[PDB]
C-alpha cells in the first residue's frame, strides 16, 4: 500500500534502473542456487568450494595449500509487506562470493 | 562485526548530554540534506584496548578518541557517526552520537571516546567519525576516516584474548617424530575436532616432493581430550629421498580448514 | 518496474556475526591482491574497497611468478543507492555496479 | 612593500557587499578576542601577474586568490586580512577584506581575488590571510599562508618591468676588448642614460691558476646628460668587468664582464 | 613607568618603500644563513623571520668553507606586544627579545 | 595625558616589563647614534657600511665583492601628546641593523 512519499522519513521513492573461472581454479567453487520469490535479485549464486585444498598441475587435490571463500556483504530488496510488487526494504545479507588458494600459516619448532 | 555488550553506553561528559543510539550507517542527513553542515572531526586516533565481559571473556576493542574544531560550525554540530567497515569484506558496524545540547562554549578542546567496538586478530578495518549533520552534495568532506590494524594472535594479550584461544592459540601439540626401523607423538586440544598429518618426504637438499602421504586422526572423545596420540607411518624405500616433514592441521570450529598448522622435520644425518 | 518504494532501515541478516570466521588472504593467497578504495559521497555505500590483481600470473610453490597460469578477479555485480541531483523526477535510484571483491588463479584455455 | 595605487579597490561580487580597507597589521579582534570565530581560508593560491598603471609603468604584482568552506562557520565571517610579509627585512603590508552584509548562502563557492600588491624583483614574500575574527586565546589557527618567491629580471617577462628596467637589466654594454702592444688593453663599452660613475676592474690572472698577480681599478666619471648612449673607450689572462652604480643597486647592480686569454 | 598607554594605530614611518634597492642575501653572502620563521599567536608581530648562519665559517673565493674565519649572527633587540593571561591585571606586556636578523663574517680574536 | 580606558578600543594597558663585529666584520660597518628624546627606545645604532667594496685578509678594499646594509623593520614608540611620559603610539621604523658582503651577479658574454 506503499505509492508515494508520505511523512516516512526514511521510506524514499527510487528510480529502479537496473564464466569458466569456477571450473578453471586451482580453488573451484560450486555454485548453489538460492532462490527467493520476494528477494531482488531472486536468485543468488552462492559460492561453496569443490575440495578442501587446491588443485595443482597434475589435477590432484593439494593438501599444502587452503582453499578458503571470499564473501561479501552486499544490499539485496525483500518485500515490505509481502506480495507487495513495488514495495521493498534494504537489507545486508553476506554471500560467498569466490574461492581463493591462500598459504597457510605454518609454526615451526 | 559486534558490539561487546548491551548495556548501557554512556557517553555524557560534564556539560554535555548525549545518548549513544543504534544506527544503520545510512543517515538521516543524507537522505534529506541540510545546509548548515559542522566541520570535520580533529585528531582522530584509534588504539587497541582489551575489556572483559561478565562471563570473563576477554575480547579485542577498538578504542576511538577525536576532537573538535575550534570554529563556530560547534553551534551546528549535531552529534557523530561512528563506523567501522571491514575491508576484506564489505562489512558495515555504526553507532550515532546523538548530542541532547548545544555545544557552545569553546574552553577546553572537547574530547570525545568510544570503546565498544570489538575487532578481530588479525584484521585491518576502516574507522571513521562523521561529523552529524551530513554534508550537502557537492561540498567538503566534514568526516575523519583512518584505518585500524589488528595483529595476529601472537601479540602476547592478543593471544589471551577469548577470540584467539578459540582457535587454539594456547595449544603446544608437542610433536615428537622417532624414526624407526615413523612414529609421530602429539598432544591433542580439548576441541572435539579431526586432525590431519601430512607426511612429506623430499630429497636430502632439494625442494621436491618425492613422497606425500596422508593420515586422519577422528575427532577425539573427551576422554582423551588432553592426551598424548602416536600414529605409525610408513615411509617409502628409496635413497636421497630422506627429508621427513610432518606437518599437523587442525580442523578447529574457528578456522574450517585455515588454522595455523605445527610442523615438524627429520634431516637425513 | 520503473519506480517502486524502499524502505531505508537496513535490516541486518547478517546476524551471524558471534562466530569469529575471517582473516586476509590479499598476501597469502597464490594470486594476491591490493585493495583499492572507491569513495563516492553521492553513493550508498559511501566506501567500497575493491580488488586489484597484483600480478599477470601467480605465485607458485617456489615464491616466484608462474606465467602459464592467469590472476583473474572475482567481480560480483552489487547493488547500491545513488543520490540523483536535484533537476530529476526522483531523489534516489538503484544501481548495479561490477566490482572486484578478490583474486583467483585459473588455467588458460 | 607597497600598493599599486591609491584608486578604489573593487572588492564586491554579485551577491556580496565587501570594502577594502587600510590595515594596520594589528586587529581588533586581536586586542578582543570573540567568542565564535570562522574557520580557515581554503585553496590559497599566489600567482606574478604584470599590471600598468595609468601613468604608463608596468610592475609586477602578486594575484592572491582563495576560497572558504562548506561548514556553517561562515556565519560568524566578518573578513580577512590578507597580509604580504618580506622575508629578508622583516616589512608587512596589510589590507583588511570587511564584509558589510552576511554571508548565509552555500549555494556558490565562494572565491575572493586581489591583485594590487606591488612586488619587487628576486624577492621571497610570505602571502597570508588571516580570517576575522581572529582565533581565542589556545585557538585554531584559522589563518593561511604560503610562500611567494618572485624571479630576477633574467626571467624573459621580468626583463621589461619598471623596476627591472630602472636597474638597467636591457642594458647591453657592447664590451670590445682589443690587445694593444707594450701589454696594453683598449676596452671600449656604451653607456646607459643615468648619470652615475662606473667601474672597470682589470685583473691579471694566471695562464692556469685560480690566483691573481694584478689588480686594477678604473673610475669612469658620469657621463653628461649629452652623451647618454654614447660609446667610451679607455686604454696573461685579462679579465675587465664592468660594474656599474644605477640609483636602484647602488653597489649591488649586474656586472658585465669580458675575458681575454693568453 | 610601570604602566603606559599604547595606541596601537601603528604609525607606518617606513613610507620611502617605493624604491627598489634590496634583494635576497641568503644565498650570495660569504656567510649564508637559512631563514627561520618563529611564530606566536599571543604576540604581535605574530611571525618573525630570523637568521640561523648555514656554516661555522665563512666561504672563500673558490667556494670550498675556510675556518678562519667565523660566521657570526647580527643579534637585535625588538620590542614585542604580548597578550597577557586573563589573571594579569594589565592585558598586554612590552618585552624585547632577541632575534638575528642575519650573519656577518669576522675575523676572530 | 591619558591613564585609563575610554571607547576609543586601539588605546590599550600596557606593562612596561622591560660589540666588535662591526669593527672585525669583512664587511666592516661604523654605528651611527640616533637620539629622539621624544622615542622609546632613546638612542638606536644605524649601521653604515664602511666600504663600497669588502676587505680582504691584507685589510685592503675587495672590489669583487659587494658590502651591503642588512636592514630590519623594528616597533618603536613615541610619546602621544608629545612631552607625557605615560600616553605612546606605536611606530613602524626601518633601520639598518648591519653590513655582508655578498658576491655580485656577473653575467658573461
Ligand atoms: C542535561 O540534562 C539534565 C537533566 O534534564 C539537565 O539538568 C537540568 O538543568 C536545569 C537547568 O540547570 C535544571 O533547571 C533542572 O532541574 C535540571 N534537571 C535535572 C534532572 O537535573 C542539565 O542541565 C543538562 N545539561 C546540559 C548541558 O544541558
Ligand atoms: C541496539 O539493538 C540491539 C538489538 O535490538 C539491542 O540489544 C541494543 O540494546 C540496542 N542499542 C541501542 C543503543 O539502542
Ligand atoms: C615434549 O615431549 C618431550 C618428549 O616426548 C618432552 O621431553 C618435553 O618435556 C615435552 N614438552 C613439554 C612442553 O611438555
Ligand atoms: C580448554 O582448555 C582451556 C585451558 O587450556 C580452557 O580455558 C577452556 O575453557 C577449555 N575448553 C572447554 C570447552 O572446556
Ligand atoms: C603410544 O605410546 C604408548 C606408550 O607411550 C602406547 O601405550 C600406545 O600403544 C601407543 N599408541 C599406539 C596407537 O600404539
Ligand atoms: C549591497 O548594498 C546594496 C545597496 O543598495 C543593496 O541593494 C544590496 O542588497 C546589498 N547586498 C546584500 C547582499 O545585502
Ligand atoms: C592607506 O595608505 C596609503 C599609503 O600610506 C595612503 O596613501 C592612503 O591615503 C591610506 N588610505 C586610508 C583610507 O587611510
Ligand atoms: C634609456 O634608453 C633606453 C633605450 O636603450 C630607453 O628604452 C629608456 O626609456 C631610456 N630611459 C630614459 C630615462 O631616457
Amino acid at each position: 500500500p506503499n505509492s508515494e512519499d508520505k511523512n516516512f522519513p526514511r521510506t524514499v521513492m527510487v528510480n529502479l534502473n537496473i564464466s569458466d573461472y569456477y571450473n578453471r581454479s586451482t580453488s573451484p567453487w560450486n555454485l548453489h542456487r538460492n532462490e527467493d520469490p520476494e528477494r531482488y535479485p531472486s536468485v543468488i549464486w552462492e559460492a561453496k568450494c569443490r575440495h578442501l585444498g587446491c588443485i595443482n598441475a597434475d589435477g590432484n587435490v593439494d593438501y599444502h595449500m587452503n582453499s578458503v571463500p571470499i564473501q561479501q556483504e552486499i544490499l539485496v530488496l525483500r518485500r515490505e509487506p509481502p506480495h507487495c510488487p513495488n514495495s521493498f526494504r534494504l537489507e545486508k545479507i553476506l554471500v560467498s562470493v569466490g574461492c581463493t588458494c591462500v598459504t597457510p600459516i605454518v609454526h615451526h619448532v | 562485526l559486534r558490539l561487546l555488550d548491551h548495556r548501557a553506553l554512556v557517553c555524557s561528559q560534564p556539560g554535555l548530554n548525549c545518548t549513544v543510539k543504534n544506527s544503520t550507517c545510512l543517515d538521516d542527513s543524507w537522505i534529506h540534506p541540510r545546509n548548515l553542515t559542522p566541520s570535520s572531526p580533529k585528531d582522530l586516533q584509534i588504539q587497541l584496548h582489551f575489556a572483559h565481559t561478565q562471563q570473563g571473556d576477554l575480547f579485542p576493542v577498538a578504542h576511538i578518541e577525536w576532537t573538535l574544531q575550534t570554529d563556530a560550525s560547534i553551534l551546528y554540530l549535531e552529534g557523530a557517526e561512528l563506523s567501522v567497515l571491514q575491508l576484506n569484506t564489505n562489512e558495515r558496524l555504526c553507532v550515532r552520537f546523538e548530542f541532547l545540547s548545544k555545544l557552545r562554549h569553546h574552553h577546553r578542546r572537547w574530547r570525545f571516546t568510544f570503546s565498544h567496538f570489538v575487532v578481530d586478530p588479525d584484521q585491518e578495518y576502516e574507522v571513521t567519525v562523521h561529523h552529524l549533520p551530513k554534508p550537502i552534495p557537492d561540498g567538503d568532506p566534514n568526516h575523519q576516516s583512518k584505518n585500524f590494524l589488528v595483529p595476529d594472535c601472537e601479540h602476547a594479550r592478543m593471544k589471551v584474548t577469548t577470540p584467539c584461544m578459540s582457535s587454539g592459540s594456547l595449544w603446544d601439540p608437542n610433536i615428537t617424530v622417532e624414526t624407526l626401523e615413523l612414529r609421530v607423538s602429539f598432544t591433542l586440544w580439548n576441541e572435539s575436532t579431526h586432525y590431519q598429518i601430512l607426511l612429506t618426504s623430499f630429497p636430502h637438499m632439494e625442494n621436491h616432493s618425492c613422497f606425500e602421504h596422508m593420515h586422519h586422526i577422528p575427532a577425539p572423545r573427551p576422554e582423551e581430550f588432553h592426551q598424548r596420540s602416536n600414529v605409525t607411518l610408513t615411509l617409502r624405500n628409496l635413497k636421497g629421498c630422506c627429508r621427513h616433514q610432518v606437518q599437523i592441521q587442525p580442523f578447529f570450529s574457528s578456522c574450517l580448514n585455515d588454522c595455523l598448522r605445527h610442523s615438524a622435520t627429520v634431516s637425513c644425518p
